[PDB]
């Protein structure tokens, strides 16, 4: 855990309780709490059993998560609250094929930016653009969210912690029922491919990750695909691209100079498309899937501290420079690949 | 660009008044408004968000609210009732607002209106001049209608209204006619149906052209 | 001690010409800005032109793109505005106002507001000039002397544009005076009247005397009213 | 605001391609007063036009840069793209000039074009460049298609005398000598303008950057009435620099400065009654930067109405950070509570006093406390420092048999007086309570009460086991400081020299001595942000000092690539050279190489098997790379050194965590 406080930002705490041998049954059990300056709050009580005691290779696990995500750049979605209790059970068709069905239930509360949206006496909400009022709906949205997804995953990595060579393909099809504004049933799909192979010399590993997913327009705006941040696309702020069609590809060259540090050079590209959202905050809504694909590259430090894994990332937005920002910093554990 | 402001505003002594001023420019836009005394010349009292160093009784102040600029004047004073303008400075383009007027707020009364028909001097010239007046109707909110030959009038009337007086503070609107002699003779009953908020229901005046 | 005075104003016909002058009285035009604005009667103020010395930039706002010129020479510490081909809207007063940027360093010539304003000069473009007042002896038959409400009048018609007063017993009976500002009588002249209120006890047998003064045309007409 | 489209108008023949290649305000760029100021300077210097009115227009939520050009007539000879590229008379022969040869050659018939008198306005402009005219009035007499284009001009009389008033700093003779338009030559408008620019430049060079001109006139008698106003600081005010504080308004708490007024007042070097010597302002900003609690300072000149020479100079100040609380905890099996938390407050109470609580814990039985207080300048005093810091250190060293565990309680105090802005003399005392502990299971005490250590099956009497003793000491030290900034120094010198002599109890009670010399210097390196830094640490101590208080060499503080306390002794000399590179504002690349070794231990504990004599021999060397990243939550350091040269220790990589 690490805490920074005192004026400027808030309690910038990132503490974990990962127990990846809990009860000695190989079950992964962990509590993760995160807080940041941008009104972020994270909870995660993740439990996962890759193999139930004396069974025919049947997985099990559940993870309850709360995320009070904040996005001050969106007028309609200034504050976002989430309560989720997901569950996944899977059976393996061998040592490399894994078929699983996983459901979840979400309670989401959306909040608009105070002082930017005006509601009249009639009860409807209006937004002022060039001295005229535009009716905006869905303000202050609270709704349940139920969804299930059967997914198949293909795994050949030698080691999960620091994989060196193999293939990892995940494919889930999601379709669930949501309440609130425009009550209905939405759909979703996601394909993620991760592969590795030997690179230039010793400890130089070339890694490739391509993430793809499509979603019907019926999905809620908060549940639409987001592109950006240190997880998907470096060099851009979180949620730089939004839409119902997302494709992000990343290539990294990790070098293991020792047992405690790692030098990584990464280059990634991707963009979300077809948003058609209500909030005018997103001014980069672009059609033509496969166009205006923003590109980024940079260097990263993945050092293995004696107290735990840690990541450092610095990417330069290159090619088309939609955003004028330069350096970017990212703090995280694990690995994106 | 047009920098429109609400033209008519009424307040009272000791009140807090505001005046918005719309605008459309870049970040480097600065505004500065003047308390134009109704008789002599305007005087600056704000720079972009701060007052002029010399002339201010610590009353007039304001800031920028997006593209709208407002004033927060303190308890009103007898000498501050004047015309207040607005302006904005772009890259060599001085634009001025339409201007606003500040006056006291008080109650209403009822005027006494006459009709003065032209003498023989005008009658031999070929012109028609009929006037009716409104006085001590201080809450101006002016609205006036006329009617010739007992039916109607259109456009011929001219308007002349004096601002609030020094002591009575009321208004003295009058309207005068200019019509040709043939129409003056042909019409039958002379009238101006004058009504407004301080006039309550319309009061009908009449002059049957039979002024012996 | 800093003030500005405007001169060179006058009376012209449409399509005429003039030259307006504004003289500084303590600052030097080589550093200040000198802005010209106008105020049409009963209307708002409107920028005309501005000549930033120290930079040699002289561009006119909207309606002066090719008509008038503003030239300032620092020898006599004054700014000269030329007039030509004047039209109907040009009938207004003209103010010369210095612009002041809060920064002391006088390489920053941005206006930031006009503080020192001149006296102003009246320029009238109306034609049909140099004519008598031709006042109207408005002598109302009273027939209404109810008391404090008897409205008398002295109408002035088709009179040459100028400041003209109306009197009532040489201003003796001034209670309830309602002398109105002059208004353009349609085509080419101005017109105005006046009102006073007299009690009922005097009826109309009280002697009320009207007096008019058309000074620029050298006319002074003394009138009277009797029921 | 961003930029949606650069739609340039009036650029009918000056190339849009050339200007868009030249202009850097492309689509999606940033809008900033400095940015457009630099852009305006750039296009003005390019020379692709004479007059430009570039007005940025708001468009589609962005900025539309609309540039109104007035191109010159002397750049078409490039032939790699270019700008803007029947009449019979010009009439009105002039008096001083003939205005026929001059016009028809330089201006008319080439730029005059016989009509379209925009380049003819430019023609009168070049006449003012020659200055031989004053005012030119083009009166076009167009008759039956043909035009006379009468050019009624005003001619500049030659200047009879040049009079300077109110200079009061530079003698008038030098001003006249600098003047180009001398008496006897024709008055020249543009030469007058450039002469005034040169006068301003001369005043700038002589150390006065706040002088205007006001009047530059000439009367009818040819008397150049030159006026110059100096500008004397009447009142200097200090308010915080209100920059683009995103998410914050101009609230009374925001614009007020936490730092007290006297702190800023005692630092300002500009004095009223003096004509704004820019060197004084430079000294003031240097002092303010060296104070450390500020990041940027700018000045602003504001006129005082009614006082021409009066200037109400107002200082802009930026505050960086006053309170900080950074902490990091690792726990759960393996090691222990590996907590590193801080409560640094380097503007505590707003008096510039540094106040902080530091707690550290590590796996190697380390525990650290520090309540450090320091006042570099007491309120309204003659540059006298003050401060005290109480520290506890339960240092553990499992590699020493006799000194397995070490406890410390210390309450130090330092007071100093400065002999200028760079010399600092100070006397600092301390009191220590130390408890030493031996390694259990390795030392055996017999029934006689003495302690014996078994080496090759024999008992060796070892004394001082389980030592508890007070420790009092004082030290007068002098320090020489010239660093520009304390936080991230770039160039300067820093030399510290202390002589310590105090009384200690316990085993071998007596009075011990100590001395220490530390030199730190910086200078510019290979390129931008590449700073070469040199640090050499030296110190000697008498053999009477306790073993725990003997000099230690190793760890991330003194010698990388070796464990803490690798070298021990009473004579220590460590030299380190680093090359720090500031690639950005949040990271820093540092390559370091260090060498040093302690000598002459002669200690009781046989744990130290590397006791070597011959001061200046067997100097271990190390080198490596380091990461000094400026995190948004606070400074942080990462170090990795390779023990090179003589490899006494077989270990390779080394890790270090510090601020």
């Amino acid at each position: 855990g690490g805490v920074a406080y005192g004026s400027e930002t808030g309690f910038l705490g990132t503490l974990s309780l990962k127990d990846s041998n809990w009860r000695g049954k190989n079950q992964q059990f962990g509590f993760t709490f995160e807080k940041s300056n941008k009104n972020y709050t994270g909870f995660a009580l993740d439990f996962y059993d890759p193999w139930i005691k004396d069974t025919d290779r049947v997985s099990w696990g559940w993870g309850a998560y709360r995320t009070s995500y904040g996005d001050e750049d969106s007028i309609l979605f200034h504050e976002i609250d989430t309560i989720g209790f997901r569950t996944n059970i899977g059976k393996g068709l061998g040592k490399n094929f894994t078929l699983s069905l996983g459901t979840k239930v979400e309670y989401i509360k959306e909040k608009h930016e105070d002082g930017k949206l005006r509601q009249a006496n009639n009860g409807k909400w209006y937004y002022k653009e060039k001295n005229k009022w535009r009716e905006i709906e869905g303000v202050d949205d609270k709704y349940w969210l139920w969804s299930i997804y059967p997914y198949i995953s293909y795994d050949t990595r030698n080691n999960y912690l620091n994989p060196t060579s193999g293939f990892y393909g995940k494919f889930q099809v999601e379709a669930g029922h949501a309440g609130g504004y425009k009550s209905g049933n939405f759909g979703n799909a996601t394909l993620e491919l991760r592969t590795y192979h030997k690179g230039l010399f010793k400890n130089n590993i070339f890694a490739y990750k391509v993430v793809g997913g499509v979603a019907t327009n019926n999905t809620k705006e908060s549940q639409k695909f987001w592109v950006g941040g240190g997880n998907s696309l470096r060099g851009y702020d979180g949620g730089f691209f939004k839409g119902s069609q997302k494709l992000v590809a990343t290539i990294e060259n990790r070098t293991q100079l020792n047992d405690i540090i790692g030098l990584v050079v990464f280059a990634d590209a991707g963009r979300a498309w077809k948003q058609n959202g209500r909030d005018p905050s997103y001014t980069r809504d672009n059609s033509r899937f496969g166009h205006n694909i923003g590109t980024t590259a940079g260097v990263g430090i993945r050092l293995n501290t004696p107290i735990g894994p840690l990541r450092f990332d610095f990417g330069w937005p290159v090619g088309n420079k939609m955003d004028d920002d330069g350096m970017k910093f990212y703090f995280n554990m694990g690995q994106s690949f | 660009q047009m920098t429109q402001s609400p033209s008519s505003l009424s307040a009272s002594v000791g009140d807090r008044v505001t005046i918005t001023c719309r605008a459309s420019q870049s970040v480097s836009s600065a505004v500065a408004w003047y308390q134009q005394k109704p008789g002599k010349a305007p005087k600056l009292l704000i720079y972009s968000a701060s007052s002029l160093y010399s002339g201010v009784p610590s009353r007039f102040s304001g800031s920028r609210s997006g593209t709208d600029f407002t004033l927060t004047i303190s308890s009103l004073q007898p000498e501050d009732f004047a015309t207040y303008y607005c302006q904005q400075f772009s890259q060599r383009l001085v634009t001025f607002g339409q201007g606003t007027k500040v006056e006291i707020k008080r109650t209403v009364a009822a005027p006494s209106v006459f009709i003065f028909p032209p003498s023989d001097s005008q009658l031999k010239s070929g012109t028609a001049s009929v006037v009716c007046l409104l006085n001590n109707f201080y809450p101006r909110e002016a609205k006036v209608q006329w009617k010739v030959d007992n039916a109607l009038q259109s456009g011929n009337s001219q308007e002349s209204v004096t601002e609030q007086d020094s002591k009575d503070s009321t208004y003295s609107l009058s309207s005068t006619l200019t019509l040709s002699k043939a129409d003056y003779e042909k019409h039958k009953v002379y009238a101006c149906e004058v009504t407004h908020q301080g006039l309550s229901s319309p009061v009908t005046k009449s002059f049957n052209r039979g002024e012996c | 001690e800093v003030q500005l005075v405007e001169s060179g104003g006058g009376l012209v016909q449409p399509g005429g010409s003039l030259r307006l002058s504004c003289a500084a009285s303590g600052f030097n035009v080589y550093s200040s800005s000198i802005h010209w604005v106008r105020q049409a009667p009963g209307k708002g103020l409107e920028w005309v032109a501005s000549i930033y010395s120290y930079y040699g930039s002289t561009y006119y706002a909207d309606s002066v793109k090719g008509r008038f010129t503003i030239s300032a020479d620092t020898s006599k510490n004054t700014a000269y505005l030329q007039m030509n081909s004047l039209r109907a809207e040009d009938t207004a007063v003209y103010y010369c106002a210095r612009g002041y940027s809060s920064y002391w360093l006088k390489s920053h010539q941005w206006p930031y507001g006009f503080d020192y304003w001149g006296q102003g000069t009246l320029v009238t473009v109306s034609s049909a000039s140099t004519k008598g007042p031709s006042v109207f002896p408005l002598a109302p038959s009273s027939k209404s002397t109810s008391g404090g409400t008897a409205a008398l009048g002295c109408l002035v018609k088709d009179y040459f544009p100028e400041p003209v007063t109306v009197s009532w017993n040489s201003g003796a009976l001034t209670s309830g005076v309602h002398t109105f500002p002059a208004v353009l009588q349609s085509s080419g002249l101005y017109s105005l009247s006046s009102v006073v209120t007299v009690p009922s006890s005097s009826l109309g047998t009280q002697t009320y005397i009207c007096n008019v003064n058309h000074k620029p045309s050298n006319t002074k007409v003394d009138k009277k009213v009797e029921p | 605001l961003p930029i949606k489209s650069v739609e340039v108008v009036n650029n009918q023949q000056v190339p849009a391609s050339l200007i868009k290649n030249t202009l850097k305000l492309k689509e999606g760029a940033k809008f900033s007063t400095e940015a457009l100021l630099a852009d305006f300077n750039a296009l003005k210097e390019t020379g692709y036009f004479e007059d430009v009115i570039l007005q940025p227009v708001s468009y589609d939520g962005g900025v539309r840069i609309v540039v109104d050009v007035v191109e010159k007539e002397n750049v078409v000879d490039l032939l790699k793209e270019k700008g803007v590229a029947v009449l019979s008379s010009v009439k009105f022969t002039g008096n001083k000039r003939v205005t026929t040869s001059e016009l028809l050659d330089i201006t008319q018939l080439k730029a005059g074009e016989y009509f379209s008198r925009s380049r003819v306005e430019d023609a009168q402009r070049r006449l003012l460049a020659t200055g031989k005219f004053s005012e030119v009035r083009p009166d076009a007499q167009v008759a039956n298609g043909k035009m006379a284009l009468s050019f009624e001009v005003v001619e500049n009389p030659i200047v009879k005398s040049v009079i300077i008033t109110g200079n009061n700093t530079i003698p008038t003779s030098t001003i006249m000598s600098e003047l180009t338009t001398k008496p006897g030559s024709v008055q020249n408008y543009n030469n007058l303008r450039e002469d005034r620019d040169k006068i301003l430049g001369l005043y700038q060079a002589q150390g006065y950057t706040l002088v205007n001109i006001t009047d530059m006139s000439t009367d009818e008698n040819g008397t150049l009435h030159i006026s110059i106003v100096e500008g004397i600081v009447r009142r200097i005010e200090v308010k915080k620099m209100v920059t683009k504080q995103k998410g914050n308004r101009r609230t009374p708490n925001d614009d007020v400065l936490k730092t007290k007024d006297y702190v800023i007042d005692r630092e300002i070097e500009i004095q009223p009654g003096k004509i704004f010597n820019v060197k004084e302002y430079d000294a003031t900003v240097d002092n303010l930067m060296r104070l450390g609690i500020f990041k940027n300072v700018k000045y602003e000149a504001r006129s005082i109405p009614g006082d021409p020479e009066g200037i109400d100079l107002i200082l802009l100040i930026d505050e960086d950070r006053t309170a900080e609380l950074q902490g990091g905890v690792a726990y759960g099996s393996e090691t222990g509570f590996l907590g590193t938390l801080s409560l640094k407050d380097s503007n505590w109470r707003g008096k510039n006093q540094q106040f902080g609580f530091t707690f550290e814990k590590s796996n190697k039985n380390y525990t650290g406390f520090a309540l450090d207080f320091y006042d570099p300048w007491i309120k309204d005093t003659d540059r006298v420092s003050w401060g005290w810091g109480a520290y506890r250190t339960s240092y553990g060293d499992e590699d020493s048999i006799l000194f397995h565990e070490i406890d410390t309680i210390g309450f130090r105090t330092n007071i100093g007086k400065g002999l200028g802005k760079n010399f600092t003399l100070s006397l600092g005392t301390k009191v220590e309570y130390i408890k030493e502990k031996h390694e259990d299971g390795k030392l055996r005490q017999a029934n006689n009460g003495k302690w014996y250590y078994k080496e090759k099956n024999k008992w060796r009497e070892i004394e001082g086991v389980d030592d508890k003793y007070w420790l009092w000491s004082i030290y007068p030290y002098i320090s020489y400081d010239t660093r520009n900034n304390y936080l991230n120094p770039t160039s300067g010198f820093y030399g510290k020299f202390q002589v310590e002599a105090g009384h200690a109890g316990g085993y071998k009670s007596g009075n011990f001595g100590n001395a220490t010399l530390e030199l730190r210097t910086y200078h510019k390196g290979l390129f931008k942000n590449n700073i070469f830094a040199y640090k050499v640490v030296g110190g000697v101590a008498t053999n009477n000092t306790k073993e725990s208080q003997k000099f230690w060499v190793g760890g991330g503080n003194s010698l990388r690539g070796y464990d803490g306390g690798f070298f021990k002794g009473s004579q220590k000399l460590v030299a380190t050279i680093e090359n720090r590179t500031q690639l950005n504002d949040i990271i820093g690349l540092v390559v370091f190489a260090d060498a040093g070794r302690a000598w002459k231990q002669n200690g009781r504990d046989p744990s130290y098997t590397r006791d070597n004599s011959r001061f200046g021999h067997n100097i271990g060397t190390t080198a490596g790379v380091g990461i000094r990243l400026n995190t948004p939550i606070g400074p942080l350091r990462f170090d990795f050194g390779w023990p090179v040269g003589n490899k006494m220790d077989d270990d390779g990589m080394k890790f270090y965590f510090n601020m």
